[PDB]
């Protein structure tokens, strides 16, 4: 945390934040916005320390640091940019961890990080289907809707495991009125139709075995 | 946060392609249902760009003075 | 007119953009009007303003000079209060860290921070500050000030206090009258909302007498400008006790009149009491509780009769409604098996309300401990009549227990043991223990792995093992030549829903080979049956034994890592079974308890205590590892490994497969080569160990968590000892068969667990007096 | 802890020249036991018969002659809700001759006529014995700070003129005196609150204020007041909370006008010659002149009484710690010579029957002559 | 083969009056205060709707009520009808 003027630490926090030693980059663009909340040197150095709180894993810094600035100026030609930060760090926020690394067994927990990053990065897309990030977050979406199907499929699964048959059926109607593109869908539907059983749903039960021979590919 | 690891991928797997599109449900004569009732619509008018965890992740930097 | 209006030094605006910003231009008469606009649009900045407008002829220099920004972020000289206080008080009172910082802004914002601090109800001397202004516009205050507290110099008064004697009142309180420190268990501290409770305290008091007229009471609260005249002073005006008989009903609600009837079943003659009818309508209030009615409402008003001293009663019970539960939402399973905190819920989403349920879940949760915070709020539909949602905030805690060594022997190659027992392990529910001595002569094995679920019936199971190599060799042999393998698993059923009775599998061999000169080995031999030499270790033996383990348990604790008032069991018991190479009977019990004696609970007792006892079925005995050992642990602590018990001797052995010279001594071919006392602990085949211990969060540690520190000071009394014993081999030798040998320790305990770190330090006093006490006064666990 | 503040004590007693070194000290204690219960009680010279008394349901008159204990009682109930039911004891202390009303701090209140006896009716009134009793014109006057204000009848009572003035939140320890005058009395007040009752009706002939209390701007906490304002001529000049000079001067009713200086504590006048301590403890004299002002001092600030007396034309000004300082022909010379006690002085020093009357913070008395 | 066994039960709770009520016709609205606003129900498909009420003690015995019920797109109380228990 020097005080040297703004193009000098400004230039070491930059080549330090491209050497990865983004915790020693945040330290000195800490210390040039802490210095100075105005100039457009502040301006850069709140988007490059939003950067390197994702990147050295500040994301709550990250986050605080990026609802601060779109309420500094919530329009600029950045605002794809910062829309797509912000899905992103709700993304890190959902699923960065040791088995988050592994990768095994995963795609089950607190989708409210995951709900963040769908609201930002969807409605951004369609707000913004105009960048170079644009297809990004496409994948992500897509990526993440069937990646919560996972989720609540998983949920309903263990739900009907319980012998619970009929809040499971909901769930089904909700995200199928919800979403009807994951494969945990159809992977779904079976299920259903044993819930049906369970009670001795025949009328539905059938209509339903009908439907998925319609979609079961 | 890496271990000579982690630049152009994310911590574990990337389902971004292998995302299920739309396999639609063709229903039956009479036999419809509720196509959708989420925000979960994208337009499939994007790309193809910056598809997966392979891109321009950077923050895209802005001129000086 | 004006014809030039010139800016510079603004770094941030245009000199256009100011000219525009401000709605005075060029080309437009500039009047004193037009000045004092300039500077009320300066005014209408809100984050920077400085007043400087000039106008001598036909030109405006308006000086907008900035001074700021000044970070005011220094807070130096903190020792109560939290410098984010500070920026608070300053902000919100509108002193928020945009600033101008005018020059007499510094005293000003000094004194009203100092005025602040009186306002807590304190002082301070001091509010000074360095400025920083750091040389392109930016400017901080090195804000030192120093504190003046006082806090609790109490002096008490109520009048009108005439049913009752002050003090008896005094006791319960919060605020209480300059006792000694020695009396302390809670929190006293003033505020003035402090003492808003302790007068409602006492309103709440009387109006459990059931003298139904009291309100009346003043705000007189003696002060003396000298910091401790901290006295206080109140008036009352009492009321009216009744007895009680006379009610009336309106059920205002789906018809359950029977139920609530006989639930309100009061006697007509009784006498008044406001407490009994809190009870009556929390009872009715949880009689529906099956019953769904999210949001019922009730005025049990009494009407008190005099000239008979009678309260009649009047109530009026409306109900909410039936069915709601939509969705199970949690929040806070940021790499959790949430699965697993749905296998809590026992409940049906999807179905109507039953509070005792929801309760349930949330209530026991939390008895999984191991999380912090109690969650059971219930948010229903946005759009739709019923139909709620309860969502659950816990705050959880992790899980991680490794064991660490390095070396550390000269003799030994580095040795490699760890006790690594990772429990409910991060990815399941389901826990494990492995524990392994790898030290230069011992292949040590354990083998301890958990499912607490194969079944919604929630079976608990788990396969527990060992192959140990523990040679204790010298170089091979007359060197307790030892191969044990043993096994056992577990299985998991309480039915009361808190009390179990266990039953379980498993086996042991034990190979044995080399003895060595303790008699109580030939003593277990003989009694087998098996004659082996005595001044010589030449006898080698093995076992198949096929173990099963019936036991019980109940518990209730009412938190997690610091649970508190636990009542908790683990009982366990033994018998021998058709085919099996060993043969005898133990039983044991154990018990500890919390008691806190603070309701903040910052203070909390313990009575523990534990059980031991070994027998033989017809003939045969309880081998030794099987016999109790103690000390230095959380069972007795001050000394070394396994010390509480009675010691050992050797017989005249000069040749024991070469009973080593200027080794294995007393008794051995060099030294003492006779009968031999030997300075060893043993243990005994019956054993109870029971303390005592006070959680003890000090005030000088920073008390800023209640999870990582839990403080006490521990009581013991010790003695571990064999039951089939005599003196006519132990006359000329110590004799143990009773209990006798009292041993004892004392001193503090010390935990904070840091996520990955635990320093436990616990010095201790054995203050106890018995022989061959081979002490140890600094024992750090992990 | 609590104890490590470095605030400017006592500064020390100064150079103890007197050609009048303390001549008597008749002695002589109860022995209680006054203690650190805050208040301002004394011994009273009623016809050098002082009836004296403690902190404990005490009383003995003495006599202002090296003091005889003579009407030696308990004061205390020993029935109903406790053995001795523990008297505490804050309630001023006044008679007349005889006629010892006295309240308690526990709102009770006796006004033993040691003339007829053990009569003492019992007084439970709203707020609680605070203040100095007196009495105007045969009725006894009432200030409690309770913010009513009672009145009753001598060796009867019965409520009246019972006025209700304003009272702060914050409850400070203020309480006053009244100065009785032209069919009325003049009380002092704790919130710059005055408006002196005419007891008509209990009649204030008055609302002005004197604008300074705490309560918002709570200020420094040395500015401790006499809160009685005293009666002349027709004039009344008055201490008003936080340091104030001033002449509000009632003219046959009341017509107000501000002569302000800071740093009250306690006064007294003679004439024109006023006399006084400022509330950082410095003593100044002077005259009614506006806030004209006599009589520099610097060194004895932050000592622990500050409550002055003169007889015989020397004014003496005590600490506690015993220490006692002797003031004149007054300046140039001020000086201070004594140490007289350990349980040291913190009430009203008092000059009467050409005597001088203090209480030691313990132990009656130890009656120190010139 | 536990000697005992808990009792699970799900919503819709009924009475006999709480059948006895309604008539053909009766809106939705109506139906519904009378009832409840419901949850068995058909998201897609004709305006048909279910009543069923289930609760199993200790091994022994079962209760179904399953009343089926039909409106029509507007929303009109017809051909409705409840097995009691199975």
């Amino acid at each position: 945390v020097p005080d040297n003027p703004p193009n000098e630490i400004y230039a070491t926090a930059q080549q330090k934040l491209q050497d990865g030693n983004w915790r020693q980059a945040i330290t000195q663009l800490e210390a040039l916005d802490n210095r100075y909340p105005f100039g457009p040197y502040s301006q850069q150095v709140q988007l490059d320390l939003i950067y390197a709180y994702y990147k050295n894993a500040d994301l709550p810094l990250a986050q605080a640091a990026i609802d601060r600035f779109i309420r500094l100026n919530p329009t600029h030609p950045n605002i794809d940019y910062v829309m797509y930060m912000r899905g992103l760090t709700n993304m890190a926020l959902d699923d960065s961890a040791l088995q988050g690394f592994f990768g095994v067994d995963r795609s089950d927990r607190d989708p409210q990080h995951a709900r963040a990053a769908f609201s930002d990065f969807s409605k951004l897309v369609r707000g913004y289907p105009n960048s170079q990030y644009t297809t990004d977050a496409t994948k992500r979406l897509v990526f993440l809707k069937d990646r919560l199907a996972k989720y609540e499929y998983s949920v309903a699964e263990y739900y009907t495991e319980r012998g619970a048959w009929v809040a499971v059926v909901n769930r089904v109607e909700g995200m199928l009125r919800d979403y009807p593109d994951t494969q945990a869908t159809r992977d779904a539907l079976p299920l259903m139709e044993n819930a049906y059983r369970q009670m001795q749903m025949n009328a539905q039960a059938e209509k339903v075995a009908k439907i998925i021979a319609a979609n079961s590919s | 946060s890496s271990d000579s690891r982690y630049k152009r991928q994310v911590s574990g797997d990337e389902a971004y392609l292998e995302a299920a599109p739309l396999a639609e449900l063709h229903a039956p004569a009479g036999m419809i249902l509720p196509v959708t009732s989420g925000d979960y619509a994208i337009p499939v008018t994007n790309g193809s760009g910056a598809v997966g965890k392979a891109l321009d992740i950077r923050p895209p930097a802005q001129p000086l003075a | 007119v004006v014809k030039d209006i010139h800016f510079e030094g603004l770094q941030r605006v245009a000199v256009g953009a100011a000219l525009l910003s401000m709605p005075v231009r060029t080309g437009d008469t500039v009047n004193d009007e037009d000045i004092s606009n300039t500077i009320r649009a300066l005014f209408a900045t809100g984050n920077f303003e400085d007043v400087r407008v000039l106008r001598d002829g036909d030109t405006l220099l308006v000086q907008v000079k900035e001074r700021p920004t000044i970070a005011s972020i220094t807070f130096s000289g903190n020792k109560s209060v939290k410098d984010d206080m500070l920026k608070q008080n300053l902000e919100a009172s509108g002193v928020r860290v945009g600033e101008s910082l005018d020059r007499t802004t510094i005293a000003d914002i000094e004194k009203g921070l100092e005025d602040f601090y009186y306002s807590v109800g304190k002082y301070s001397a001091s509010v000074k500050a360095v400025v920083t202004p750091l040389p392109r516009n930016r400017v901080d205050l090195k804000l030192v000030f120093q504190e003046g507290v006082s806090a609790e110099i109490q002096q008490i008064n109520i009048v009108g206090n005439h049913a009752f004697t002050t003090d008896e009142l005094i006791s319960h309180f919060q605020l209480r009258d300059e006792v000694p420190w020695w009396n302390v268990v809670g929190d006293r501290k003033y505020q003035k909302q402090k003492l808003a409770g302790d007068l409602e305290t006492l309103r709440s008091y009387y109006l459990d007498r059931g003298y139904a007229r009291f309100n009346i009471d003043s705000t007189q609260v003696s002060l003396t400008p000298d910091k401790k005249g901290i006295y206080v002073t109140v008036n009352i005006t009492e009321g009216d006790q009744y007895k009680l008989s006379g009610v009336e009903v309106s059920g205002n609600l789906a018809g359950h009149s029977a139920e609530i009837e006989q639930l309100t079943k009061i006697e007509p003659g009784e006498l008044y009491n406001g407490t009994k009818v809190t009870k009556m309508e929390d009872d009715i209030k949880k009689l529906l509780g099956r019953y769904g009615y999210a949001y019922p409402r009730v005025q049990s008003m009494p009407e008190i009769n005099d000239a008979d001293k009678t309260v009649k009663l009047r109530v009026n019970v409306d109900a909410g409604n039936r069915f709601y539960v939509r969705k199970i939402r949690f929040e806070g399973n940021d790499t959790s098996k949430d699965a697993v905190l749905r296998r809590e819920m026992r409940q049906m989403e999807g179905a109507w309300l039953g509070s005792d349920l929801v309760d349930q879940g949330k209530e026991r949760l939390n008895r999984l401990g191991f999380f912090e915070t109690v969650d059971t709020d219930t948010q229903r539909v946005p759009g739709s009549p019923d139909q709620v949602d309860v969502v659950y905030k816990v705050k959880e805690r992790n899980t991680g227990s490794f064991n660490f060594g390095i070396g550390y022997g000269t003799e030994s190659g580095v040795s490699f043991q760890a006790g690594v027992q990772q429990d409910n392990w991060l990815g399941t529910g389901y826990a494990v223990g492995i524990n392994g001595t790898k030290n230069d002569y011992q292949t040590y094995a354990e083998l301890s792995v958990t499912n607490p679920y194969f079944t919604v019936d929630g079976v608990s199971l788990g396969g527990r093992l060992f192959y140990n190599d523990f040679q204790a060799d010298d170089a091979d042999l007359s060197d307790y030549t030892n191969k044990s393998y043993g096994t056992d698993v577990t299985l998991g059923f309480p039915i009361n829903e808190y009390n179990s009775l266990r039953a379980g599998l498993g086996y042991v061999h034990n190979s044995l080979s080399n003895m060595q000169p303790q008699v109580a080995m030939w003593r277990y031999l003989y009694s087998m049956g098996e004659h082996p030499s005595t001044s010589d270790q030449d006898n080698s033996f093995k076992t198949d034994d096929f173990t099963f383990n019936y036991g019980w348990t109940y518990n209730k604790l009412d938190r997690g890592y610091f649970p508190t008032d636990g009542s908790r069991v683990n009982l366990t018991g033994k018998v021998t079974i058709p085919g099996s190479d060993n043969e005898y009977y133990k039983v044991t019990l154990d018990t500890a308890t919390y008691v806190p004696i603070d309701d903040d609970h910052k203070w909390v007792v313990l009575g523990r205590t534990r059980w031991g006892y070994g027998d033989g079925l017809g003939g045969k005995e309880m081998p030794f590892y099987e016999n109790f050992y103690a000390g230095g642990s959380s069972t007795v602590r001050g000394f070394q490994s396994n010390t509480i018990g009675p010691k050992a001797v050797y017989f005249p052995h000069q040749a024991s497969n070469y009973d080593p010279d200027y080794d294995y001594e007393c008794a051995t071919q060099d030294g003492a080569k006779d009968l031999c006392k030997s300075d060893d602990a043993v243990g005994g085949n019956a054993m109870a160990v029971a303390s005592l211990e006070f959680i003890t969060p000090t005030p000088f540690i920073s008390d800023k968590y209640a999870n990582s520190v839990r403080t006490s000071f521990f009581w013991d009394m010790g003695t571990v000892w064999d039951t089939n014993w005599d003196s006519s081999q132990y006359s000329g030798y110590p004799d143990y068969s009773d209990p006798s040998n009292i041993r004892m320790s004392a001193g503090i305990a010390l935990q904070w667990m840091s996520p990955l770190g635990p320093l436990v330090f616990s010095y201790a006093q054995p203050f106890k007096k018995y022989d061959g006490d081979k002490a140890e006064q600094f024992q750090f666990n992990i | 802890f609590n104890s490590e503040e470095d605030v400017v004590k006592m500064s020390p007693l100064p150079t103890v020249e007197n050609q009048f070194t303390p001549t008597t000290a008749w002695s002589t204690s109860v022995g209680s036991g006054i203690g650190n219960f805050y208040s301002n009680l004394h011994p009273a010279l009623a016809d050098n018969v002082v009836y004296a008394a403690d902190r404990a349901g005490l009383v003995k008159a003495l006599n202002a002659d090296d003091g005889k204990e003579i009407w030696s009682v308990s004061l205390a109930e020993k029935d109903g809700w406790f053995s001795k039911e523990p008297a505490l004891l804050s309630g001023g202390v006044t008679v007349s001759g005889g006629h010892v009303y006295i309240g308690s701090e526990k709102a009770q209140v006796y006004a033993l006529n040691t003339s007829d006896g053990t009569v003492a009716w019992q007084t439970k009134v709203a707020g609680e014995a605070l203040s100095r009793p007196v009495v105007s014109d045969g009725l006894v006057l009432i200030h409690t700070s309770n913010g009513q204000l009672q009145a009753l009848n001598e060796a009867d009572g019965a409520v009246k003129w019972t006025v209700n003035l304003d009272m702060p939140s914050l409850s400070l320890r203020g309480e006053s005196a009244p100065t009785t005058a032209f069919g009325a009395a003049v009380v002092g007040g704790d919130n710059g609150r005055v408006s002196a009752v005419l007891m008509e009706q209990g009649q204030m002939i008055w609302q002005q204020r004197i604008s300074q209390a705490t309560g918002s701007t709570e200020i420094d906490r040395l500015s401790d007041v006499d809160t009685t304002p005293v009666v002349v001529n027709g004039v009344v000049f008055a201490l008003a909370y936080n340091g104030n000079l001033t002449a509000l001067d009632l003219r046959s009713g009341q017509i107000m006008w501000k002569r302000e200086l800071g740093s009250v504590n306690d006064f007294i006048v003679d004439g024109n010659r006023i006399y006084l301590v400022d509330q950082n403890d410095r003593v100044m004299a002077l005259t009614i002149d506006g806030g004209v002002t006599l009589w520099t001092q610097s060194d004895l600030l932050h000592r622990l009484l500050t409550s002055p007396v003169l007889y015989n034309g020397n004014l003496v000004v005590g600490d506690s710690e015993g220490y006692l300082h002797w003031i004149n022909v007054e300046d140039g010379r001020f000086v201070a010579q004594q140490k007289v006690d350990s349980s040291g002085f913190q009430t009203e020093p008092v000059a009467a029957d050409g005597k001088l009357l203090i209480q030691a913070k313990d132990g009656t008395v130890y009656s120190i002559t010139r | 083969r536990v000697v005992y066994r808990p009792d699970i039960n799900q919503g819709n709770y009924l009475t006999a009056n709480d059948v006895s009520k309604i008539r053909v016709g009766m809106t939705q609205q109506q139906v519904a205060y009378a009832l409840g606003t419901p949850l068995m129900s058909d998201p897609f498909g004709t305006n048909t709707w279910f009543y069923v009420f289930r609760q199993q003690p200790g091994h022994e015995g079962v209760t179904q009520q399953t009343l089926t019920l039909t409106f029509n797109s507007s929303g009109v109380l017809t051909n409705i009808d409840n097995k009691p228990a199975l």
